[PDB]
């Protein structure tokens, strides 16, 4: 009958051990794998082959408000790690937690990938953080 | 000088860093510590010599292609029991500069004679130890003697943890033997430091293995052991069984290590199984078909020949750990502890926990501009490290999934949020195994 309440205010997504807090007006969190999980190659004849990917990878696009603490506490995070060498671990867990059942994947091994354009005006324009992913695995509630 | 080149014609060694550092329990006094660590064999033999037991394990520890970092050595508290066999005047009957802690000396004279047994002058070295003002503080006399046997006991008895009464000349029959039991021992050992992993014990008495062990499952580390008891291959049925081998794997101690070398009490072969991996991240290895250099077959103790497939049969049962001979290659087999748990299994179980803590404490302690509200913001994030955690030990091939499960904010009593704590986090993991025999059939036609 009726489906489980979203309330945005109550989604919280933390990576590298810190809460991403504040979040763009209007859209906050996308959510993509970069390969389609099937792709059926169609014979001549008609006869139908799928081809499974084995890409799992996905990226994750998050967006905070201009004057957000955050985005100066990613900032930090993103000049630390670029002075790191490669053998160090640049990649963490990404963490989203949302009790309505909403979203669906937890990023695996994620890494920060862009960093956001800045943008100043009469109006506040977000900011768009873009983060990487391993595998976006697709978890459910069902068991 | 601009530029200052040294060439030695010794070999270039390779020393990598694992999870864990062993720590060898001897019995020697060399020391006034408790623990002390060593980088080489060469550091090792300035306070021990080659024929103490703590040489012979820190040689076997240092003979694998990787270096193994650091090993620690333990010194158990030991007593001593001065003896006479003589009773002969005065001559010397002296020497016997009982060391205690701190540095003193305070050696002893000539005690007496005319018409003086070993009683009389083992009483009048107990009444001089205590007349002087350095030692009576914090060493104990007792001289138990009951006649012409004379046993002069001398031990420790307050602040004082140190006691040596090392005495030249054949004029005192001095002993040296360990006075602790394996709580006592360990309970000192502790005190002094825990950062280590692998501990070996030299004594190889049943009763202190069995009590070492018993002590060692309630923690968390792994106790290495070795044995030569011709009991352990004859038998099959356990029960039937009494011998150390037996009972731990009748008491289940999934935390002790056992393996069969006919090279026991004499050598200490478990340092080059314990080096075997200690190079090597844990869970990662597979612990079982391991090849030691240096280390040959379990020798059979009556014919110096490898073991029969029967008694091998009866090791397995008893879960015990042997070189088999595979085609003319020595390979430890089974790789498992005493109660049929993997050892790396176990060794990767301890890695996750030391890691998920370095991990918590890390997000816990660099707060230091404020604070982590007790909100979901915060119970998300300690979720986030202990799920970068899990992932970091699934990358490993340690495991293969894992779930996490946090509590809400609203579900957490007042009684929690007062202290400031948080509980019942609870997570899983399923493991992924390692392949270590194969089943073959055959036709040929």
């Amino acid at each position: 009958a009726m489906y489980q309440q979203y309330s945005p205010k109550d989604v919280v997504c933390s990576w590298n051990g810190i809460a991403i807090e504040g979040f763009a007006p209007d859209s906050f969190l996308r959510l993509q794998r970069t390969s389609p999980l099937v792709t059926p190659v169609v014979g001549a004849g008609g006869q139908v082959a799928l081809t499974r990917n084995a890409d799992k990878t996905g990226t994750i696009e998050i967006e905070l408000m201009q004057t957000s603490l955050s985005n100066q506490m990613l900032s930090a995070i993103q000049a630390k790690q670029d002075d790191m060498e490669l053998e160090e671990d640049i990649s963490s867990n990404f963490v989203i937690y949302d009790p309505s059942g909403s979203v669906l994947a937890t990023g695996i091994n994620a890494w920060l990938q862009e960093l956001p354009q800045i943008e100043l005006g009469r109006d506040q324009n977000s900011k768009t953080w873009i983060f990487g992913c391993e595998k976006l695995d697709y978890t459910s509630t069902i068991p | 000088p601009i530029v200052n080149v040294d060439i030695t014609l010794n070999t270039a060694g390779t020393t990598r860093e694992g999870f864990g550092l062993p720590l060898f329990l001897a019995s020697t006094d060399n020391f006034e510590e408790r623990i002390r660590g060593y980088t080489s064999l060469t550091e090792v033999a300035e306070d021990f010599d080659e024929s103490t037991a703590a040489y012979k394990a820190a040689k076997q520890l240092w003979s694998q292609t990787p270096k193994v970092t650091q090993l620690y050595i333990g010194r158990r508290t030991m007593q001593y029991t001065v003896s006479i066999p003589d009773t002969v005047a005065e001559g010397s009957e002296y020497s016997l500069t009982v060391a205690i802690g701190g540095g003193v000396s305070q050696p002893f004279q000539y005690t007496a004679k005319e018409n003086d047994t070993a009683l009389i002058v083992l009483n009048e070295f107990k009444s001089q130890i205590e007349a002087s003002p350095t030692i009576k503080d914090g060493v104990n006399a007792s001289v138990t003697g009951t006649g012409a046997s004379a046993t002069m006991i001398i031990t420790k008895a307050g602040d004082n943890d140190f006691v040596k009464v090392t005495s030249i000349t054949p004029t005192t029959s001095i002993a040296a033997t360990t006075a602790d039991t394996a709580s006592a021992a360990l309970a000192s050992i502790e005190t002094y430091s825990t950062d280590w992993y692998f501990i070996s014990a030299e004594d190889r008495t049943q009763q202190f293995v069995l009590a070492m062990a018993s002590e060692i499952q309630a923690r968390k580390k792994i106790f290495f052991t070795a044995n030569a008891d011709v009991k352990a291959l004859q038998g099959t049925d356990l029960t039937s069984a009494t011998d150390v081998p037996a009972q731990l794997a009748k008491s289940k101690y999934t935390r002790t290590v056992c393996l069969w070398h006919h090279t026991a009490e004499f050598d200490y072969p478990e340092m080059a199984y314990i080096a075997y991996g200690a190079p090597y991240d844990a869970g990662s290895i597979a612990w079982g078909n391991a090849q030691l250099t240096g280390v040959a077959a379990s020798l059979q103790p009556a014919n110096q020949r490898p073991l029969i497939s029967i008694q091998k049969s009866a090791l397995d049962t008893r879960s015990c750990n042997f070189i088999d001979l595979d085609g003319g290659v020595p390979v430890v087999r089974r790789g498992i502890t005493s109660g049929g748990e993997w050892i790396d299994i176990v060794r990767g179980v301890d890695w996750l926990e030391s890691d998920l803590k370095t991990s918590l404490r890390d997000l816990l302690i660099n707060q230091k501009g404020g604070k982590i509200t007790y909100d979901d913001t915060g119970i998300t994030r300690i979720r986030q490290v202990i799920e970068t955690s899990l992932q970091r030990a699934v990358n490993r091939k340690f495991l293969s999934t894992y779930t996490v499960t946090v509590p809400k904010a609203s579900q957490v009593a007042l009684a929690d949020k007062k202290a400031r704590i948080l509980k019942d986090i609870t997570f899983h993991g399923i493991l992924a195994g390692a392949i270590l025999d194969v089943d073959l059939k055959g036709t040929v036609a």
